[PDB]
């Protein structure tokens, strides 16, 4: 889910960037540290809108690196537990559907998929189709799923979804 | 403003300001004053203090929790 | 190892700011005696 | 210890205001425009590109006027901010669809009034064709 937040990040600036208008270097540095990363607590930081203010630069003793506490406005993608959201299928395997909820990738287990669905390896491309053939989930298909739980791994958020709940599928 | 601390600069502040500046100078930091062949980083920072050009601002934390921003140039050094 | 503490040590922790052997004081008394004359 | 169905989540997100998938695309477009031309900077991160396609593909509104109208329409009600973007993003077809997908709405919304809200969203969302 997308939100508007005001976060705090301590920027480490080398003394080499102590030239004229050093605040510009701090401002542009913030567009690389917190931009494009994925904090485990607030989720993926997809983009930064604007900068609120830049705090006083405190010089760390011994290290010699000036620390600049800067406040900025950014939009994060935090998948809340037990939240239903649309997803895009990227690949399909016998284990289960592999979905893509925006920046992150969510995996759907075979058990979570309704029993009526049955994986078909012969059909090109693979797609979880039930016997009645009423609903089929191909690749790059807009499907709605509920995230039962989310886990944070290697500075990234991995989500597990399910379609057992009512009205979860192609619609 | 309304600063109550002594105008002079303490020896401890002078040592840390020069030490931190000297470390910064050794890290390819710019030098405000003109360079006349002084290789040793401490000498570069020492003359910077004499000319009152060090950008470092001393934030003296009072025991009551308040802080005062005293500039190195504003403070009266002893030479 | 650090330059910052090295700079601080040389500014406040040096021997001159911290402050004679007995082999010199005895000779100093003899040295300043009016009898002593140096060519 | 947090669950979206029960409206329990970290206290920090309470101050945050939700955004629509189509609306976020506009914000990403504004970020994309300045980076591309305003400043000479490294190319945008792969994460930014991935979400841009996700928002564009699932964008339910054409222009800001449609986005603002839906935002204003839903703001008049007691809809919680979490449901504000969730309802608009999901675009439930009928009232029964939304309550099952959004358990919170069932708490303070009747089967009739909410139906009059979802259908309003339908009149605002438009297709490419």
């Amino acid at each position: 889910m997308f939100y508007h937040i005001s976060l705090e990040h301590e920027i480490l600036l080398h003394p080499r960037y102590f030239g004229p208008n050093l605040l510009n270097t701090v401002k542009q540095k913030l567009f690389t540290e917190v931009e494009g990363t994925c904090t485990g607590k607030y989720g993926f930081v997809i983009a930064v809108t604007t900068i609120d203010n830049i705090g006083a630069g405190v010089i760390q003793p011994g290290r010699g690196f000036v620390l600049y506490p800067v406040k900025y406005k950014a939009i994060v993608f935090r998948p809340f537990k037990g939240e239903v959201v649309d997803a895009v299928v990227t690949q399909v395997n016998k284990v289960g559907l592999f979905t893509e909820i925006g920046p992150m990738s969510c995996f759907i287990s075979r058990h979570s998929i309704p029993s009526e669905m049955e994986f078909d390896p012969n059909s090109n491309p693979p797609c979880y189709k039930t016997m009645d053939e009423d609903i089929v989930i191909q690749q790059d298909d807009e499907i709605r799923l509920k995230i039962v739980g989310t886990r944070v791994d290697k500075n990234d958020i991995f989500a597990i979804g399910s379609l057992m709940d009512d009205y979860l599928g192609l619609v | 403003q309304k600063r109550i601390t002594t105008p002079y600069m303490t020896k401890y502040e002078r040592a840390r300001v020069l030490g931190t500046r000297a470390l910064q100078i050794a890290m390819c930091a710019p030098v405000m004053v003109e360079l006349e062949g002084e290789t040793d980083p401490l000498l570069i920072a020492m003359k910077e203090l004499k000319a009152r050009k060090i950008p470092i601002i001393i934030r003296r934390y009072l025991p009551d929790g308040s802080y005062e921003d005293w500039g190195v140039d504003e403070l009266i050094i002893s030479d | 190892q650090s330059l910052e503490t090295r700079a601080e040590i040389q500014e406040l922790a040096m021997v001159p700011r911290m402050i004679i052997v007995q082999d010199t004081l005895t000779a100093v008394r003899k040295f300043t005696k009016r009898d002593v004359f140096l060519e | 210890e947090e669950d979206a169905s029960q409206l329990i989540f970290p206290k920090e997100f309470e101050t945050a205001e939700t955004l629509l998938n189509s609306e976020v695309h506009m914000l990403l477009e504004h970020r994309k425009q300045q980076n591309e031309s305003a400043e000479d900077e490294q190319e945008l991160s792969e994460v930014f590109m991935k979400t841009l396609n996700y928002t564009a593909r699932f964008s339910r509104f054409k222009n800001r006027e449609t986005i603002a109208s839906v935002r204003s329409l839903l703001l008049q009600k007691k809809l919680h901010k979490f449901e504000l973007a969730c309802l608009a993003n999901l675009c439930p077809e009928t009232a029964e669809e939304s309550k099952a997908l959004i358990p919170s709405l069932e708490g303070r919304f009747e089967d009739e009034e909410l139906q009059q809200i979802l259908d309003d969203i339908q009149t605002k969302r438009s297709f490419q064709y």
